[PDB]
């Protein structure tokens, strides 16, 4: 949209605008100015776009680190149950000592 | 299915990793030997046929590809047979 | 001490360090040549168009939804339409002789402050009357400002670098105290840099030279640009427009010399007369625009803008389309959205014919050795009653079936023979010589109906028919725009489906991949369609070529034989089905495991019967000494091709997964 | 930037187009200095992404000057898309 | 590309643009403006890099 | 070998792959038609101004 807008203004600017005894007044540089504006805008839009991609990759890396954490917590939970099974035996052997 | 749509490029395939396949290491040995056998003239002492005569008679077989013998036994076999021949 | 220098110069030892020194690299190269589908990744590809690079990075994000991907596609389509509607202005031929070299085109988009795109084509790759698809290059945007008078822009090659001359015109005022107006003209030269940017245009004062040309009002002066062989000078000549080459023979040629440092000098009249009497055939008359050659000390290439809108280049019988009116007809299809863009009845939108001519269908007789010989090649030759040499128009191999070949046959502007206007004859190994009447002769009347001359003998054509009712032909996936059409119809759906897979949006990935191919079939207007594949060059290419392309790029080799693209799509369907089954299998509740099973069974019957492969065969444990000679008769001479190890792997993983579903294990196989 | 809100949409080939008449003011020498106008019909169209293409100028000064308009009167502009032939009919 | 574009516009701007009884109209500062635009753009591109 | 082409053209088999092949999707579609209030989320809506 900005590229079309700048090209349209550039093309509409080359027609002369003062008349009668003085003529011309058309700024000859308008096409180079429009190519400069659109080509310097391009850099900003590529920075915005690259920042959207880098934000997305950040959220993805964070989610994978939550898999590492969730799996660690589940494994610790799982080993505690077997610890309880061993202690249930150890207690049966203490009742039997009684 | 797959076959009745995408068969036909070749009349007889072979299994992955067998000796007879054109990507097997036997095919690489043959292709490499074809180009290598000529880098020196026959009379030169560095000629491959003179330097390693048994390699030129090597059999290409599943046997020579599957059986993982020890290398040092093969170096002994090669030096020994050269001495008994000389 | 001393290797044989002849042996080292072989290609095998030039490729040594890159591929052949390590066994793994050699095996990988050999499979990448023989099995492209394994290494084809839709995300990245050599020669990717700039709008497909806009597309990929636009769609690459964490969340993909139907609306986001739809909008990304509509922006891609906007870019494609903008680059397809542009028209060619002018061209230059890089070489003194038309047989070889390059041709550079300049094209203007339909916008007020126009944007100018330059495109290059290669004549060396052109053969058999058809330009190879890879010979053409994509359009490149020109960054510098261009504001020509009456689209007087003309490229030129100097010192193997591209230069642009264009004439700008400006308007200035004169006092006569009454106030009056007049113009002034400034020739400007620019050139490209190594990084594809454009240097700043350098002004050259031409007011004297143009004022010497008594131009008509609002008439563009004839500008001739040509690069001199040997001397590094740009010849720039201005000539008055004339309707005939016979008039240029004495035209008052203005011009100036331009040197490598962009100094200039005027022409002496005596030099200009010589440059004129040599170059005058290259001057663009008021009727027709010609292409310039490099200066020299059998007509030129030519650009015609037909009234129906086809632009076509000409230099012999040969005519070539340049622009495509596809994008201007697409708008009706686009009003109902993505499902209609990609459909098969979009790909059969008609292209206007190019030039004056007719369509004829030729039916090739079967293979018949007594009328054929051993070599299966055949060639169709055209001849025109200018009685030049013939020109080849088609080349193929005789099948046992018939072949139906529909050709546009050019007809000259002028009927230089009254009895017939073209001759076509059929040549093949058994009877390569031509016979005076031994082919269809065609003649046209005043109302423009083409008929076969009864005097001609059709015995070795199975049939010839003239399609006098047809004035158009299908959209061309081998013409100039072949790259953009493959870019849209096939690559874009596959790239989108691939991106949607990684985001686990399986429902949207299924439809996107279903555009290119669907086993269930296609339904249109409430009726089931016969075709299975939605892309025309995949539908038409039904079996591999007798030989592949030898090229270490998987995509050019798959482009040469699009039967490979079918396997790549098939394999991406299996990837989707397996991933969907694994995702359902990750939930261990009873109901979901039955969904996992029906997903795997769905992929199972698609793959079909696992091939049986007889464990031992004719291969005989030969001596290495023997295999070296058997292979060096100038490896398939002695070693057999293996089945694709990846396809084998799909059967291994599917059978093992169903084995776990039947035995109540989990996916890691733990009870 | 139309004259007297003389803008009229039209559909061509199932795509939306806009015609509007712009008007501009220019000067004439008669050495007394005098004024007069000129009129430029402009056409634009929408793209698939909903952006608008750059307006393309069409010179209408002859055709309007043939219409003996009243002062500060907008010429009757009629725009219609032709069935079959892909032409825009523009009539004043 | 932007440096070439700004230099080209600056050079094309110094020619006069009104004629007849009034002359000139060439903005004398255009070369300094172009050097300013390219030299302030440079800072942004070094930050991106 | 050969399904009846008339039966396949019914809407039920055009919607097959999207909704009706899996029981959960079919139930969800049928409730989303019959009980809109469950799936109405004020945050996002089609045709949002």
């Amino acid at each position: 949209a900005v590229q079309a807008s700048r090209l349209a203004g550039a093309a509409a600017d080359l027609v002369p605008n003062i008349f009668g005894f003085a003529g011309g007044g058309s700024r000859w540089g308008a096409i180079a100015e429009a190519t400069g504006y659109v080509m310097e805008f391009s850099a900003n839009v590529m920075n915005t776009e690259a920042d959207k991609i880098s934000q997305s990759e950040t959220y993805r890396r964070r989610r994978q680190e939550w898999e590492i954490q969730r799996n660690n917590a589940e494994a610790e939970l799982k080993q505690i149950d077997a610890q309880l099974k061993s202690l249930a035996v150890r207690r049966e052997a203490a009742v039997l000592q009684k | 299915g797959y076959n009745n749509q995408f068969s036909g490029r070749a009349s007889q395939y072979v299994a992955p990793g067998t000796v007879s396949s054109m990507f097997s290491p036997a095919a690489y040995l043959t292709e490499l030997y074809r180009e290598a056998r000529n880098l020196h003239a026959s009379d030169s002492v560095y000629y491959l046929d003179t330097r390693r005569p048994d390699l030129k008679s090597m059999a290409l077989s599943q046997q020579n590809m599957d059986i993982e013998l020890s290398t040092l036994s093969l170096s002994n076999e090669l030096l020994l047979e050269s001495i008994k021949t000389e | 001490e001393n290797a044989n220098s002849g042996v080292i110069s072989r290609q095998f030892f030039i490729d040594w360090d890159k591929y052949n020194k390590r066994y793994s690299t050699w095996a990988g190269v050999s499979q990448l040549v023989y099995y492209p589908e394994n290494y084809i990744d839709p995300t990245m590809r050599i020669g990717q168009t700039k709008m497909m690079d806009a597309l990929l990075q636009s769609v690459s994000q964490s969340q993909l939804n139907a609306d986001t991907v739809e909008d990304a596609f509509m922006s891609y389509l906007t870019s494609f339409e903008q680059v397809a509607n542009l028209k060619v202005i002018s061209a230059y031929h890089d070489n003194i002789n038309n047989d070889q070299g390059l041709t550079y085109f300049i094209g203007l988009s339909e916008t007020d402050a126009g944007e100018y795109y330059w495109r290059s084509v290669d004549h060396s790759k052109f053969n058999d009357g058809k330009f190879a698809a890879n010979a053409w290059s994509e359009w490149h945007k020109i960054d510098c400002p261009i504001n020509p008078y009456k689209s007087t822009i003309r490229p030129v090659i100097y010192k193997s670098r591209l230069y642009l001359l264009w004439l700008e015109q400006k308007e200035i005022t004169k006092q006569t105290y009454q106030t009056e107006t007049d113009y002034r003209y400034e020739l400007k030269l620019a050139h490209i840099r190594y990084d594809g940017t454009w240097n700043t245009p350098i002004t050259f004062d031409v007011n004297k030279k143009i004022s010497e040309l008594k131009l008509e009002k609002n008439r563009a002066p004839g500008l001739y640009c040509a690069g001199y062989q040997g001397e590094d000078t740009l010849l720039v000549m201005f000539y008055n427009q004339q309707d005939t080459l016979d008039s240029y023979k004495n035209a008052s040629m203005q011009g100036l010399y331009i040197f490598a440092d962009m100094a200039s000098k005027d022409m002496c009249p005596e030099q200009s007369n010589v440059y004129r009497d040599n170059s005058y055939q290259q001057f663009d008359t008021n009727n027709v625009r010609r292409v310039n050659n490099r200066y020299a000390e059998d007509n030129a290439l030519t650009l015609h803008h037909n009234e129906n809108g086809a632009q076509y280049m000409q230099w012999q019988s040969y005519r070539t389309r340049l622009n495509t009116l596809f994008a201007r007809q697409l708008v009706a299809r686009a009003t109902t959205g993505i499902d209609t863009i990609l459909s098969m009845e979009t790909q059969n939108i008609q292209e206007p014919q190019l030039g004056k001519g007719f369509y004829a269908t030729f039916v090739i007789p079967p293979y018949n050795l007594s009328t054929h010989g051993d070599e299966r090649w055949f060639k169709l030759y055209i001849k025109h009653v200018v009685d030049n040499n013939s020109h080849i128009i088609y080349s193929g191999q005789l099948t046992d079936t018939n072949i139906n070949i529909t050709l546009f046959i050019p007809l000259d502007d002028v009927p230089l023979n009254q009895d017939y206007h073209a001759k076509v004859y059929m040549t093949f190994k058994k009877s390569p010589s031509d016979g005076t009447w031994w082919g269809p002769h065609f003649v046209r009347d005043d109302k423009g109906i083409v008929t076969i001359n009864p005097k001609s003998i059709l015995t070795h054509f199975e049939s010839v028919n003239v399609l006098n009712n047809i004035s158009s032909e299908p959209m061309d996936f081998s013409g100039a725009n072949s790259l953009y059409f493959w870019e849209l119809f096939y690559y874009t759906p596959m790239l989108v489906a691939q991106r949607l897979l990684h985001e686990q949006n399986f429902d949207e990935a299924n439809r996107w991949l279903k555009y290119v191919w669907s086993p269930s079939g296609y339904i249109v207007h409430g009726q089931i369609q016969n075709y299975q594949w939605n892309v025309r060059p995949l539908l038409e290419d039904t079996s591999w070529n007798s030989d592949p392309l030898d090229s270490v790029d998987p995509d050019a080799v798959a482009q040469h034989d699009p039967m490979h693209y079918k396997v790549s799509t098939f394999m991406r369907t299996l990837d989707l089905l397996i991933a969907r089954g694994d995702h359902a299998y990750r939930q261990l509740e009873r109901d979901t495991l039955n969904e996992a099973k029906m997903w795997y069974m769905q992929a199972l019957h698609l793959l079909g019967d696992k091939p049986y492969l007889p464990l031992s065969t004719t291969w005989s444990d030969p001596r290495l000494d023997r295999a070296a000679d058997i292979t060096t008769q100038n490896l398939t001479d002695l070693f057999l091709p293996q089945i694709n190890e990846v396809m084998m792997n799909y059967w291994q993983t599917l059978a093992q997964r169903v084995y776990n579903l039947r035995h109540n294990l989990s996916i890691d196989g733990q009870p």
